[PDB]
């Protein structure tokens, strides 16, 4: 079977600076019970005024340590 | 110099992955910045004035130039 993804926060309003918990829920992921699934964080879209970008080695130059991911 | 293993607690020897550098266990930054000596071929910027940052420091008498320096382990 598929399902689609839901994909939310621990808050709406976030400070500068301060860290926000990202949840991702793709039960298309779990291929293996026993382990922890690792999967790439250029997933995810990022989009606004100051710029368009991936978050992760594949966004725009200094993106991937503007944003300070644990983990990787 | 050669290594991205550079004033950080790990080893010479390293390889580039997926989560990042395999040969990096414990570092210290301050203002989210690696805290790491001025040598190499990159330290030859003077800033406002002719005096590069590695001279600037021995002026002050600081010997704790990065984390290497201290001894720690």
């Amino acid at each position: 079977d598929l399902r689609n993804g839901v994909l939310q926060s621990d808050k709406s309003v976030y400070i500068i600076g301060s860290d926000m918990i990202l949840t991702l829920i793709e039960p298309d992921f779990d291929l293996d019970n026993d382990s922890a699934e690792t999967y790439d964080l250029d997933l995810i879209e990022w989009d606004s005024d100051a710029a368009t970008t991936t978050m992760g080695n594949k966004g725009v130059t200094g993106a991937a340590a503007a944003f300070d991911p644990e983990p990787t | 110099n050669s290594k991205a293993t550079d004033d950080a607690v790990g080893s010479a020897t390293t390889q580039s992955l997926s989560f990042g550098e395999l040969g990096r266990l414990l570092d210290v930054t301050f203002d989210d910045v690696i805290w790491s000596t001025p040598d190499g071929a990159n330290n030859t910027a003077t800033g406002n004035d002719s005096d590069t940052c590695s001279t600037e420091l021995s002026n002050a008498g600081i010997t704790d130039t990065g984390l290497g320096a201290t001894g720690f382990t």
